[PDB]
């Protein structure tokens, strides 16, 4: 589970 | 908890530990085994405040909180000379330079 | 038991054996008394409060504070000491 | 392929080992479980087990720990619009912006050495670019450019 800013 | 604490004389500097429940006394007891001088020969001072024997050294005001290893608390050590105790002194530490 | 560590200016820093035991230059240069002609006291003073820093927290650590002033002297210190 | 972005990553996998805080190949759950542990705010750097992906940085935020991965493109670090040459700039960029996402690296030894807590001050207080204006000898001044970052 990964996501970004 | 425990306390850390430095007890400073002139230019002498011992770095040592107790428990915030030890007694002055049993620091005394301490500099005996170090400097060679018996308990009735020393006097410890918070500031200027001088240290009962019985009393506990977080009874003193020495906390845990306020004494970390990275910040000691400072003792002040006094010496008997003949008669009575020398007046208290402790030589400053050196202070660094102005930053470039 | 404990060894005395003597700064440049005189200052005598009487600490724990097995806590100077932490530099590996000390560790060298040990039998009761190591002279530190090079070293002020007031880094001196500061290295031993990172000696008990260090062997108590051995171990969330509390960050060990440096004056910016005493950045410089220090880092000299600890080159030298090793540590 | 690409030129110099070779000398670049090079350099900075030297880099990567010198900090404490690279863990290398690490799963993904552990970094995640060791970090729910740690406090808010608290960042680490590992492998991505990814085939496109280089690094990952796992952060605990507010609501919950997130990995984030890294992505280089043509010689220029960016996390998952930001662009840093050196990976390192980057995590002090996001240490010092207010927005504090990053504040503390869970390092594998959390007690740093004397020299490194002095090097990070000195690098704070002249900053990398004075790094030449000081007066240090060269076995010190290398040592200050061997990890110039304030992390």
């Amino acid at each position: 589970e990964y996501s970004t800013v | 908890m425990d306390v850390f604490l430095m007890i400073r004389r002139h230019k002498t500097t011992i770095f040592t530990d107790a428990k915030e429940s030890s007694t002055v006394f049993e620091l005394k007891r301490i500099v005996e085994g170090i400097l060679k001088r018996p308990p009735d020969e020393q006097r410890l001072y918070k500031d200027d405040q001088l240290l009962d024997d019985g009393k506990t050294l977080g009874e003193c005001g020495f906390t845990s909180q306020t004494a970390r290893p990275q910040a000691p608390a400072t003792v002040g050590l006094a010496f008997r000379a003949d008669d009575t105790f020398e007046a208290l002194c402790i030589e400053p530490f050196s202070s660094p330079p102005e930053l470039p | 038991m404990y060894v005395k560590l003597i700064s440049s200016d005189g200052h005598e820093f009487i600490v724990k054996r097995e806590h100077a035991l932490t530099s590996g230059t000390i560790k060298a240069m040990l039998s009761n008394e190591v002279n530190f002609r090079e070293i002020p006291s007031h880094v001196l003073s500061k290295v031993c409060m990172y000696f008990t820093y260090k062997v108590r927290y051995t171990n969330e650590i509390p960050e060990f504070p440096i004056a910016p002033e005493i950045a410089l002297e220090l880092l000299m210190a600890a080159n030298f000491l090793d540590c | 392929r690409s030129h110099s972005d070779f000398t670049v990553i090079t350099k900075t996998s030297s880099m990567l080992d010198t900090c404490g805080f690279y863990w290398g190949p690490m799963d993904v759950n552990v970094a995640h479980d060791k970090l729910k542990s740690e406090p808010i705010g608290t960042f680490l750097i590992r492998d991505s087990k990814q085939k496109n992906c280089f690094f990952a940085i796992s952060v605990k935020t507010a609501r919950e720990t997130v990995s984030i991965r890294i992505k280089f493109h043509a010689g220029k670090f960016s996390l998952d619009k930001e662009l840093f040459s050196c990976l390192f700039q980057l995590v002090e960029h996001y240490m010092t912006s207010p927005k504090k996402m990053l504040v503390s690296p869970l390092r594998k030894v959390r007690l740093r050495p004397l020299q490194e807590l002095c090097r990070k001050s000195i690098l704070a207080t002249f900053g990398r670019q004075n790094l030449d204006s000081i007066p240090l000898n060269r076995v010190l001044k290398d040592y200050l450019k061997s990890f110039p970052f304030q992390i």
